[PDB]
């Protein structure tokens, strides 16, 4: 029953819902951070500090393994090779495709490790969904139209969009097993930085920080010396 | 001297929530009470209108 | 009146006598030396991590101040917001102080709060009448009105600020009242004029002039130079004899 | 959001409960909705207050309580002999947070240090008691009086004549208030 | 724009060519708005009289040769423009801008030495 | 139960037939009516408190006539000066260590000049240039100062005896229980 | 068109900052020929914008520096 936390379930902090796949999100973020820090010199303490905190937290995230992970990985690895065209971002786009009624999935490479990002149709009431969630792009252009407005109306989509039932050449992506609720609590007890959801938030911010630090080159000599008397207050001479 | 607490210390004062339930607002007796008035009223209304109907017969 | 049976008169209970009260002499600065080393180490690590912009840091009691050049305002506050060892995710306050003896007369003071680490930090930069400062509105939404207040009271521009306008002074108010050279009662005053049937601004005229008793300041210094409390881990070693 | 260290025990809320899992019977649920039970209970509270004694006092026939420390209309006081208590130290003029006091002084005809002007602008005064605290001779005090609203603003510019007359009229209160609170001053 | 009606994000000018465009852009918005300003505050002057005041305000700062100072003046102009076109100013504020409507006149300084001396420093 | 007895709440009580009526009709008979008792409340008036009883207290160290020199308790003039570290000072602290922990021996002569060398070097090259010449090993040394990992900000409460975060935890007694969306933290 | 020019004279001749009237041509320039400094030019284009009741973009206004440039610009704009 309470073995696995429910994605979207309120955590207690308003607007912070329970994470769908929290362990892999941390691995994705940490590995994305280490790779992004490779463009900083080795004498930057900033780089040395982020590395120490991330590789230490990374080691702890790897220390907790979802039940049956090894069984899942073999098939999932086996599935990527035989259907690589289905998950390569260069073909289906970084979002996995324009079909939202269907499931999307993209292989991605970070820090020497590979991740699959998956997107699913939102669970919505059948009484309210129209055409199983297919995007409404208005009606087609009927009447006497020029060629130009036909192309502006996405007529080429006729030759490339796929019916949602049409799954002949493609395969169903199977999700990674999840950490149990007991496993989540003991892992975040190891990190000691709040709830798993907050720890992911801190990882997302830390990933965002590297780009600012590189663009600012914060490891180089002081940009502007303080001119004499700049920081002199009313202190009495000792 | 100065304003000081009593040697024993002041006794504890009520601060925790105290909004005790009462039977005057439980819905089950209220629903039973309302049903009895309606049932009694319709019993009196059947007897009333039937009598009123017989008075119209005599008047006509 | 009808009294409560178990509520006796609380004044009627005699109190135990009090005699020779003894209170020890406490220096309140001593309790912060336990963390004096840690605050210097944190300031030093920040300086090492951002040497291009952090000019100096200072530790007074439990308050750590970081002194930076205006160009590094965005990089430094990004680091204080997003670093895993610096999660100062709230701006408590932004304000300014005026120092006419300085070429950069305006000192800009930011106070930050890290709820996760239960810590506070102070960041100081400087500005001029014509030298702007980067707005931190892109990192902190709460910073929006604080920068408008600094601009209203001191005339400091924040580049990147959306909607930098007055927040406190009247519309069409001339001057920046928190400048040391701005006089206390200002320059003008208003009244209702019965000919114009409206309110009119006029040159300021006080029925009783302000009396400044600043000249009564003590002819002798009353505080002294104070005490040095730099920890040993941040004082230089000394050569041994012979 | 949470403090550093491991998450507080049981900080994470349990998952939301579905309608099916609510531990409350339908009849009770329907009854409260249609009968408005909690609104009836709130109305019953008002009837309880309807039969409790009101807190109203009939002012100005009755008055609310004030303390010996109460800060009202200013007065200048005398010694029992009738000599002015004021010796023009200017301590009250210097401490005044609102600059409401203006004083001038010279030697009196007998050579005594006395004031020639003692004005208080009652439309500048913030009624803080700082003058009364600073006075070394108990010359300036705030009376308990608060009922002196005036027709014109000029009537609130007190000179020395107005203040010494106030002290003459209010002296028994002024001494009683000083008598009660002087141990704490 | 985004925050409120006439809100302009604070930016530095890149060069003197950039600054001049903004100054002309600022003047153009001001004298264009002069008809609306008249009817919006019921100013008892013609748009011609209002538009002259706009030019003089821009002419007090015609001789500025410092880029940072221009950025300050441009920011002030945008702030005044926004608080005028939004009805944030009141008729008292805009009317006070016209120096003729002070009961001591507009020539509030002595014409020469001897008029100020005979009246007593103006 | 939650309620304290009406018999202990310093308010006018009902009597006789009216108290029985009150206990039979009100929602909670232990609830007071907020009317204070005239023999107990502000009785006597503070203006009739005997002035001679109250004693202005004096603590004997601060208020002794014998063994309290002012300079020993003059804690205002013993105020801490702010401890200021510039980029030059940190380079010196990295080059030759500190007084609590030096980097080299620095014994008398040839060490006094060696120490001042670490000062003028700190002035000339800042922290960044110093680290860049020395390389990644110096960067690891800066983190070695804080024990390998970067330091954490000091906490602001000393209840446990050390400066730290306050360990917010749910109170064993939830005032609303679970019937309302508000939780008691101790 | 020619109807625009006859309206153009109605405002430039009425302008008090012209060095000398009748100096207007079909291709006269505000600066070189008519002796108008920067802001006097800003005002002239604003007066033309009022006559044709069409707002002129600041970039388009910078392009307009001559009597012909305005005559050409107004014709392109649909409103008049
Ligand atoms: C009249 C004022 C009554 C005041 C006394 C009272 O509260 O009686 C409530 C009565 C008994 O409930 P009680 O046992 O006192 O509460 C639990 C305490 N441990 O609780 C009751 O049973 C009385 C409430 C039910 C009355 C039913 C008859 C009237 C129904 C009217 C329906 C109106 C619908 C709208
Ligand atoms: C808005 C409110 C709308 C909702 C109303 C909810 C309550 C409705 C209840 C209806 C009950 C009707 C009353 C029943 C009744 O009164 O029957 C009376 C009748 C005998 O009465 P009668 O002979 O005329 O004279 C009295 C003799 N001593 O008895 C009979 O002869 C016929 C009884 C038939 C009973 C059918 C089931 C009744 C329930
Ligand atoms: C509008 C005026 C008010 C109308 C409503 C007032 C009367 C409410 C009658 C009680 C409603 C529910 C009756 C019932 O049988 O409930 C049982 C069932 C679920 O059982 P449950 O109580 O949840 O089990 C215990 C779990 N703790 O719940 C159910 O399955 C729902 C069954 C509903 C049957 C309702 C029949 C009574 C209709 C009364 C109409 C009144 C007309 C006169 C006005
Ligand atoms: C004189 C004798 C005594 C008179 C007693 C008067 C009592 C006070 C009357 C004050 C006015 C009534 C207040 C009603 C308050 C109200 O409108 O609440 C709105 C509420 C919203 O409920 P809803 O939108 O249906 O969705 C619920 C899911 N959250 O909707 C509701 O709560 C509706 C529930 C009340 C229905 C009452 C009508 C039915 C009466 C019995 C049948
Ligand atoms: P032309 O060659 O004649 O002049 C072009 C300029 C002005 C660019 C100069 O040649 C020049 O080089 N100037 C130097 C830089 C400069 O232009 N300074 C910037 C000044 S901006 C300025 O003055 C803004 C003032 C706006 C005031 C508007 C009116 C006041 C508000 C109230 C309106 C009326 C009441 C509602
Ligand atoms: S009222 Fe008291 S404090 Fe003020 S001048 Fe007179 S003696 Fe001094
Ligand atoms: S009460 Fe306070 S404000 Fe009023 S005169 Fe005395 S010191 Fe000044």
């Amino acid at each position: 029953k309470g073995k696995f936390l429910v994605p979207g379930a309120p955590t207690g902090l308003t607007g912070l819902g329970t994470h769908p796949s929290p362990r892999s999100a941390l691995l994705y973020l940490y590995h994305s951070t280490l790779e992004k820090l490779k463009q900083i010199p080795e004498h930057s303490v900033y780089r040395q500090s982020v590395e120490a905190v991330t590789r230490h937290r990374l080691a702890l995230v790897e220390s907790v393994v979802p039940e049956g992970y090894d069984a899942w990985v073999e098939r999932a690895k086996k599935l990527l090779e035989e259907h690589a065209d289905q998950f390569d971002p260069t073909k289906v786009g970084p979002e996995g495709g324009e079909e939202v009624q269907g499931a999307r999935a993209v292989k991605v490479e970070r820090d020497g490790r590979v991740f699959v990002v998956s997107r699913l149709p939102k669970e919505e009431d059948e009484r309210v969904l129209e055409w199983d969630g297919e995007v409404d792009e208005g009606p087609e252009l009927e009447g006497s139209r020029t060629l130009e407005e036909k192309i502006e109306g996405g007529l080429e989509k006729i030759f490339t969009r796929r019916d949602v039932k049409d799954t002949v050449g493609r395969v169903e992506w199977e999700p990674e097993p999840q950490l149990t609720a007991e496993q989540v609590a003991e892992l975040e007890n190891k990190i000691g930085a709040g709830l798993i959801e907050e720890v992911i938030q801190v990882a997302e911010g830390e990933l965002k920080l590297v780009d600012t630090m590189v663009k600012a080159r914060v490891w180089e000599p002081l940009e502007e010396q303080p001119r004499p008397g700049q920081w002199e207050y009313f202190e009495r001479k000792p | 001297p100065q304003d000081m607490p009593p040697p024993g210390g002041y006794e504890a004062v009520q601060y925790k929530r105290n909004l005790p339930s009462r039977g005057l607002f439980r819905p089950r007796p209220l629903l039973a009470g309302a049903a009895v008035l309606m049932l009694y009223g319709w019993y009196k209304l059947v007897k009333g209108i039937r009598e009123q109907n017989e008075l119209a017969r005599e008047k006509m | 009146v009808a009294l409560p049976k178990d509520a006796p008169n609380p004044r009627a209970i005699p109190r135990e006598p009090v005699g020779e009260i003894k209170q020890a002499l406490v220096n309140p600065a001593d309790k912060y030396q336990s963390k004096a080393d840690n605050l210097h180490k944190y300031g030093a690590w920040l300086m090492s991590c951002l040497p291009k912009y952090i000019q100096q840091f200072s530790v007074w009691k439990d308050e750590l101040t970081i002194y930076i050049c205006p160009t590094g305002v965005i990089p430094v506050f990004s680091f204080l917001k997003y670093n895993t060892n610096a999660e100062f995710t709230q701006v408590s306050d932004i304000t300014a102080v005026d120092f006419p003896t300085r070429e950069m007369r305006f000192e800009i003071v930011y106070n930050l709060l890290s709820v996760r680490h239960n810590a506070r930090i102070r960041v100081k930069t400087y500005a001029d009448e014509v030298t702007p400062v980067p707005s931190i509105t892109s990192l902190y939404m709460g910073a929006n009105w604080y920068e408008r207040e600094v601009y209203d009271m001191f005339g400091v521009l924040f580049v990147g600020h959306p909607d930098l306008r007055r927040i406190m002074t009247d519309y069409g108010f001339e001057g920046h009242p928190l400048r040391k050279d701005f006089p206390l009662t200002g320059y003008t005053e208003i009244r209702y004029d019965e000919e114009k049937k409206r309110i009119v601004v006029e040159p300021l005229e006080l029925t009783q002039a302000f009396r400044n008793f600043e000249g009564g300041s003590s002819a002798w210094d009353q505080v002294g130079p104070g005490i040095d409390r730099t920890p040993d881990t941040f004082k230089l070693p000394t050569p041994k004899p012979e | 959001a949470t403090p550093a260290g491991p998450p507080p025990k049981n900080f994470r809320l349990p998952p939301p409960k579905n309608w099916d899992e609510e531990s409350e019977s339908t009849i009770d649920k329907v009854g409260k909705y249609f009968l408005m039970t909690e609104m009836l209970r709130g109305m019953y509270v008002l009837l309880e207050q309807f039969f409790r004694p009101p807190y109203t006092i009939y002012y100005p026939f009755e008055k609310g309580p004030i303390s010996p420390r109460f800060r009202g209309e200013h007065a200048l006081r005398r010694y029992p002999s009738g000599e002015e208590r004021c010796i023009a130290c200017k301590l009250c003029e210097a401490v005044c947070p609102a600059q409401a006091i203006t004083i001038e002084a010279e030697e009196r005809a007998d050579g005594s240090r006395r004031t020639t002007r003692y004005d208080i602008d009652m439309t500048k005064c913030i009624y803080c008691g700082f003058c009364q605290e600073s006075c070394p001779v108990d010359a300036i005090v705030e009376s308990p009086n608060a009922e002196y609203a005036t027709e014109t603003r000029e009537e609130l510019l007190y000179n020395k004549e107005k203040l010494l007359a106030n002290g003459d009229k209010w002296e028994p209160e002024l001494a009683a208030a000083i008598r009660a609170d002087a141990p704490y001053r | 724009v985004q925050p409120t009606k006439f809100a302009v994000t604070v930016r530095q000018s890149r060069n003197w060519a950039d600054a001049k465009q903004r100054v002309i852009a600022a003047y153009r918005a001001w004298i264009r708005a002069a008809p609306e300003i008249q009817t919006m505050y019921s100013i008892p002057f013609p748009v011609s009289h209002i538009r002259t005041r706009i030019r003089q305000e821009f002419e007090r700062h015609r001789y500025v040769n410092k880029l940072n100072v221009v950025d300050v003046l441009l920011q002030q102009s945008n702030a005044d423009f926004q608080e005028t076109m939004n009805f944030w100013r009141q008729q008292s504020h805009v009317m006070a801008f016209f120096k003729e409507e002070h009961f001591r006149g507009e020539k509030r300084l002595p014409s020469n030495f001897i008029t100020g001396f005979l009246e007593g420093r103006n | 139960s939650n309620a304290v007895s009406i018999t202990k709440k310093y308010t006018v009580q009902s009597t006789g037939i009216w108290e029985r009526i009150r206990r039979a009709l009100v929602i909670d008979p232990n609830r007071s009516n907020g009317v204070p008792l005239n023999p107990y409340n502000r009785n006597p008036s503070p203006g009739d408190n005997p002035p001679l009883e109250y004693t202005d207290p004096v603590t004997i160290p601060a208020g002794d006539i014998a063994d309290n020199p002012y300079w020993k308790r003059d804690f205002r003039r013993n105020y801490p000066r702010p401890s200021v570290i510039a980029q030059a000072q940190q380079v010196a602290l990295l080059s030759v260590g500190s007084a609590a922990q030096p980097r080299v021996e620095l014994i008398g002569e040839e060490g006094t000049k060696a120490l001042v060398a670490a000062e003028e070097e700190g002035k000339e090259k800042g922290v960044a240039k110093y680290l860049e010449e020395k390389g990644a090993e110096e960067a690891k040394r800066v983190l070695a100062l804080t024990g390998g990992l970067p330091p954490t900000p000091s906490g602001q409460t000393m209840v446990t005896g050390q400066w730290d975060v306050h360990k917010y935890g749910l109170a064993e007694e939830q005032s609303y229980g679970g019937s309302y969306p508000c939780r008691s933290f101790v | 068109k020619v109807e625009v020019y006859e309206r153009i004279k109605s405002l430039l001749a009425g302008f008090d900052k012209v060095n000398d009237p009748n100096n207007i041509t079909e291709t006269a320039h505000f600066a070189n020929d008519l002796g108008l400094d920067s802001l006097d030019t800003v005002e002239v284009v604003m007066a033309i914008e009022e006559e044709f009741s069409i707002e002129i973009p600041d970039k388009d206004a910078d392009q307009i520096h001559s009597v012909d440039k305005a005559i050409e610009y107004i014709l392109r704009q649909p409103d008049a």
